[PDB]
RNA sequence: GUAGUUGGCGGGUUAAAGGCCCGCCAAGCCGAAGACGGGUAGGGGCGGUGAGAGCCGCGAGCCCCGAGAUGGGCACUGAGACAAGGGCCCAGGCCCUACGGGGUGCAGCAGGCGCGAAUACUCCGCAAUGCGGGCAACCGCGACGGGGCUACCCCGAGUGCCGGGCGAAGAGCCCGGCUUUUGCCCGGUCUAAAAAGCCGGGAGAAUAAGCGGGGGGCAAGUCUGGUGUCAGCCGCCGCGGUAAUACCAGCUCCGCGAGUGGUCGGGGUGUUUACUGGGCUUAAAGCGCCCGUAGCCGGCCCGGCAAGUCGCUCCUGAAAUCCCCGGGCUCAACCCGGGGGCCGGGGGCGAUACUGCCGGGCUAGGGGGCGGGAGAGGCCGCCGGUACUCCGGGGGUAGGGGCGAAAUCCGUUAAUCCCCGGAGGACCACCAGUGGCGAAAGCGGGCGGCCAGAACGCGCCCGACGGUGAGGGGCGAAAGCCGGGGGAGCAAAGGGGAUUAGAUACCCCUGUAGUCCCGGCCGUAAACGAUGCGGGCUAGCUGUCGGUCGGGCUUAGGGCCCGGCCGGUGGCGAAGGGAAACCGUUAAGCCCGCCGCCUGGGGAGUACGGCCGCAAGGCUGAAACUUAAAGGAAUUGGCGGGGGGGCACCACAAGGGGUGAAGCUU
RNA sequence: GUGGGGGGACGAGCAGGGGGCUCCCAAGGGGGGUGAAGUCGUAACAAGGUAGCCGUAGGGGAACCUGCGGCUGGAUCACC
């Protein structure tokens, strides 16, 4: 059948390099509209 | 073939037990109204319980997908029996050891039953000796 | 899907039919849904200009019905498949 | 077996007039076939309503005016309350404005227009429009 | 099913009626309108969900009623208990002890262990609301009130605002100005006292955002890196096997936001439970057919009642909850005031249209009749027709039979073939039909006898006597079973000859049950129109059967033709219906009744139980589990050891030359 | 006030059966059903190469074969 097996578990997890992330922080609600009225609604 | 049947004035008494013997025929309302629910269930109703791993083992995608699914092996703590659950996540399966108490939970699919590929498993590992397992896998926590 | 309003035998309003025997066969059928082509016959076939009007000969021609089965009658060319358009359509069998 | 002459003279109408009939003819007959014939005839879903007279009890010849989209009888009579009219009146009839039901109260056959107006309830016997 | 069980009579006991208990007498009492038995559950106010009907119980928390205080019993006192922090006994625990004894059971408020997926402080006050006691003052109260903890439900907000530059119009960074909800500190007020709230003051942008997702459903990336049908994803569909928008990551974007997700349960979803409002020819679904009990549904007219029903009013349906209106907390959530409802019960007064009951009268549905006809309708008796097989005799030799071809086989103790006779069992050719009869199964020669059921004609009789029919009953092909008789032909099983790779099949020869009759059993079928029964309405044209009426002819016939009516039996086809095939006055159309049945596939007409049977077996009939389709009709194609037509020296026919063999080149 | 013997109603508990209702454990088997395609044939779909199917009976490695009756859901809506 499939050529898998336990002994392979998570190696695809292992064998992606590691990119550090930067940090965030996501808006608050009353922010995220401001956000939104300004990229949608206006140019 | 016509006149669907005791539609009378006075038929309120016999209508009533007409659509009363056609609930049987429904699954869904014979299975509540019986208790099997709760007769062969091994989560006995409940929507999650715990569980000791024995074996980690892999089952098979059906035949149109080729993957080995890894799943482990469960002996319920509140019934004793055995039942295979599947761990989720791009290695899930080496954050389990043998001996370790689980919470085993229902995998979803369609009424309770196993899920797309995987074949006759009912249940997926939530917990590993009381922490998430999302959360180990996610870094959040580690596994104590 | 029902072929046939006739349900291939002109049966009625009855229950049983008596149903017969097929010859150069068996498998049959009822009285109904059995083809019973006629042919004329007579042994001797076109020797009257040198019999009957030449000594006495009084020769005999005899009328035979014959009746067969669907597979025989589709064997012997009695009966042919037609299209769904000409099933309706009532020809006699050729005698 | 016959039994429900309303039901039967109120289908003969349907079937009648789908056919674009002038007149059709009703046998057999009771009184409460005529004082609905009468709440009809009085709204112009029905013409004339001669009458015949046989040994089998009688007979209504009805001319139709075209005026029917549907009829039909209420099975089965329900009894209904004065405040429950609306709540039978959309069930059987397309807007507002369209369509009566027949209701025979204590006071007689009448449309349900007019059980409203005088207030009172009773039994259903057929909606028209 | 019940045997103090159901009732009667006389007593006892009780605060009080009662088989509550007792003495006597009787056989009654309950049940298919579902007893009895089993299972589950405290009941209600009510709550969740849906536009609603409705479905569900999260019918836990708040209020009312009930029951209980480790299991089971029995008593004291008292107005009241057979008493949760009183008593006694048994069972089952545990505790202290000086061994002689004595306590105790948290389903009280905190609290611990245990179980489990799952859970709060061994805190403060009798100030509010009440209660017990007191003349009162006042006292007590883990009731109650207060706070603590807890992602309990709902409500109002913050995590900055303005302008500018870089950035992208975003995030973010920086600059300039503003505010302090909020966080922190302080004062008054509040609070039983605190806390929080409120009022006021100080510094200060300063103290504060996550959760789930971007292939479709479904808003969001054919951006990039990694892996390469592995790992992983995936409610469904579906991805991943080198260029992954679906996996792991980065960047970016989307939804909602102090929340956002996962698994469960309910509701919607869902006209997949259908009262509103489904379906049953073929998709699952009409019992094989019929007689009928309960039930449900039932013609017309007249008079009476007023039960149902309708209208008004009253007593009610606790409060809370619900809807509307007003008001008070900053608005809000919430609290207060008022109206409605809370689907019901009963009272009084009115109406009598429909249903109900009572009475009188009808004939339209039904039944009973009379007349002439029709019919394979049934049971019984008698007879026949050919054919067949066999037996006896005569003619005549040597083959017959069978097959694709043979062979087995029959035949030289005379066959097949022909003639004269006998016996036997089954069948009823043509006529003869979408002909007839019957409820279905089924029924085919003639004569006769006894029955049955219909159709038509009728100014005959009764007067609604009707329809359907759970449960109950009866009939019910073939095969098969029991016992007897019979046995020509055929023929399961078996024997042999062939064929074949095999051939325990297809063919041939042979062959026994069986097929036939009688008595009984079985009780099934593609028992089919795959179409339940009764009634009414809705264009027509055409074939045919029975009766009848009118006209025209007469094989002067019970005969024939034309037309009308009624009743059957086929075809085409209005309106209409249907997914379509198609149905269409013999509906699968428009309606009125009643019964049966269906609710994805497999597991499975299987298992257990029960009943039935001599047996075979039959009827009734699941679930775990597994699964995303199984399935209907129709279209295009492909294909066929199906049919028809056309064509071609890369087909054949008529020819010519060859190749295939030798040596050699390739 | 009592102490014995006894009779009565109520009635635990301990001994026993008796029945069910349920529920587990059980050497061994019994009919099944799923995988993924291993073996033997080729039963169904076309006239599937012996038209197919239903009930029943017998028989056979197995699909299945044969006898009887039925159906068309047939490969025939059509005799003279
Ligand atoms: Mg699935
Ligand atoms: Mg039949
Ligand atoms: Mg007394
Ligand atoms: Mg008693
Ligand atoms: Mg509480
Ligand atoms: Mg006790
Ligand atoms: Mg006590
Ligand atoms: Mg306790
Ligand atoms: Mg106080
Ligand atoms: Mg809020
Ligand atoms: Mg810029
Ligand atoms: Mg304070
Ligand atoms: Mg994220
Ligand atoms: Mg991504
Ligand atoms: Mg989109
Ligand atoms: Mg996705
Ligand atoms: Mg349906
Ligand atoms: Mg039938
Ligand atoms: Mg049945
Ligand atoms: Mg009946
Ligand atoms: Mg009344
Ligand atoms: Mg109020
Ligand atoms: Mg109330
Ligand atoms: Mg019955
Ligand atoms: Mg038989
Ligand atoms: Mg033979
Ligand atoms: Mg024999
Ligand atoms: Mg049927
Ligand atoms: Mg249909
Ligand atoms: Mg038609
Ligand atoms: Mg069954
Ligand atoms: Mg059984
Ligand atoms: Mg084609
Ligand atoms: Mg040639
Ligand atoms: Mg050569
Ligand atoms: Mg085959
Ligand atoms: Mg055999
Ligand atoms: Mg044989
Ligand atoms: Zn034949």
């Amino acid at each position: 059948p499939s050529h898998g097996s336990l002994t392979k578990a998570g190696k695809v997890r292992n064998q992606t390099p590691k990119i550090p992330a930067k940090p965030r922080k996501n808006l608050t609600p009353r922010r995220r509209n401001i956000r939104n009225y300004k990229r949608r609604v206006l140019y | 073939p016509g006149k669907k049947s005791p539609y009378g004035l006075f038929a309120g008494g016999k209508l009533k037990k007409k659509r009363q013997k056609f609930r049987w025929n429904d699954v869904t309302y014979k299975r509540r109204m019986l208790g099997l629910a709760e007769k062969y269930d091994p989560l006995e109703g409940a929507p999650m319980a715990r569980g000791i791993v024995l074996e980690k083992v892999g089952v098979e995608a059906r035949k149109p997908n080729a993957a080995v699914r890894k799943c482990v092996r469960v002996q319920l703590v509140k019934n004793g029996k055995v039942v295979t659950a599947f761990v989720p996540y791009d290695g899930g399966l080496n954050y389990i050891n043998e001996h370790d108490e689980v919470i085993i939970e229902r995998i979803g699919g369609p009424e309770g039953k196993s899920l797309g590929d995987i074949p006759g498993v009912r249940f997926k590992v939530v917990k590993v000796n009381g922490v998430s397992l999302w959360a180990i896998w996610r870094g959040k926590k580690q596994k104590p | 899907p029902k072929k046939r309003k006739n349900r291939g035998r002109k049966k009625g309003d009855k229950g049983r039919e008596p149903y017969v025997y097929c010859d150069n066969c068996g498998k049959v059928v009822p009285r109904s849904k059995a083809i019973r082509l006629t042919v004329p016959y007579s042994p001797v076939p076109p020797d009257l200009a040198r019999e009957l009007e030449k000594q006495g000969a009084i020769i005999s021609r005899y009328l035979v019905t014959k009746t067969y089965c669907i597979n025989c009658a589709v064997f012997f060319g009695i009966i042919k498949v037609r299209p769904r358009e000409e099933r309706k359509k009532r020809v006699p069998l050729q005698q | 077996v016959m039994l429900d002459l309303l039901s039967n003279a109120l289908t003969a109408i349907k079937n009648a007039e789908a056919m674009g009939k002038r007149q059709v003819v009703i046998w057999p007959v009771n009184k409460l076939i005529y004082y609905t014939l009468r709440v009809l005839q009085r709204y112009g879903y029905v013409g004339e309503i001669e009458y015949i007279d046989d040994g089998r009890g009688g007979k209504y010849v009805v001319q139709l005016l075209g005026k029917i989209n549907d009829i039909g009888a209420i099975r089965p009579r329900f009894p209904v309350k004065y405040r429950e009219i609306v709540e039978w009146e959309q069930k059987y009839l397309p807007a507002r404005q369209i369509g009566i039901l027949v209701i025979s109260t204590s006071q007689g056959v009448m449309s349900h227009l007019e059980a409203k107006e005088k207030k009172i309830g009773g039994v259903l016997l057929a909606y028209v429009y």
